[PDB]
């Protein structure tokens, strides 16, 4: 897996891939 | 939260998975 | 009928823009 | 749900807001 | 709506979403 | 037959790369 | 133009809509 | 138009340039 | 059946995330 | 190949890794 | 064609477009 | 390599095509 800052739309796309069927929550502070 | 851990800093795959349901 | 996996990819980016700091939950 | 509502028809910004926290 | 710098492909994707049926013009200076 | 909304999303990004500072107009 | 207003600086939704047809 | 030309077949960079300003 | 050109666009981004510094080869 | 495997069904991160260098 | 830094997912998407049928190799150092 | 040429620096279209098969 990539070793990098993930921000904004890239972070949510990472989450989408990584979490698969589980889904995810994107709740920035 | 996720911005501090993975955007401001760099997340491992395991760390990113903390935000899966 | 559209590929759900591709649609979902698109929707989470759109939700990112629309929701901003509100955030959102997503599950396939 | 968003996939049922927004994959075969276009959800505007206004409709997509329903799915926000 | 997000409160952030939008640049490059992200700006054009924002435009695509926001403008919907109206469409848009991307004419950088 | 392909979802026009998804295709359009893709095309505007491709146009961004191809057109550069020329820019472009797009309408669905 | 749009780069100066929304990339270099930050645009509101209203400001972004100035570039819709 | 671009959608008619480039959604069911692949437009190369060369074809896509037609749609530039 | 899904548009191969759109699928490929998605897959190369996913491969980018998954592969990281390993990299990858892609051909349509 | 990846298109045959991963376009009509979802390849997880784990399956996608097969296609890495 | 755009005149800009292309990095990360944007670089691979550029490659995907530019290389077309030829395909490409993304092998960062 | 490609990061040094096109990410760290800026690539021409010709330079980017050096990474096509
Ligand atoms: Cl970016
Ligand atoms: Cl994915
Ligand atoms: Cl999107
Ligand atoms: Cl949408
Ligand atoms: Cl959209
Ligand atoms: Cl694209
Ligand atoms: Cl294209
Ligand atoms: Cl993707
Ligand atoms: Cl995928
Ligand atoms: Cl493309
Ligand atoms: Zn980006
Ligand atoms: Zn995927
Ligand atoms: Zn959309
Ligand atoms: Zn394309």
């Amino acid at each position: 897996f990539v070793n990098q800052h993930l921000c904004g739309s890239h972070l949510v796309e990472a989450l989408y891939l990584v979490c698969g069927e589980r889904g995810f929550f994107y709740t920035p502070k | 939260g996720i911005v501090e851990q993975c955007c401001t800093s760099i997340c491992s795959l395991y760390q990113l998975e903390n935000y899966c349901n």
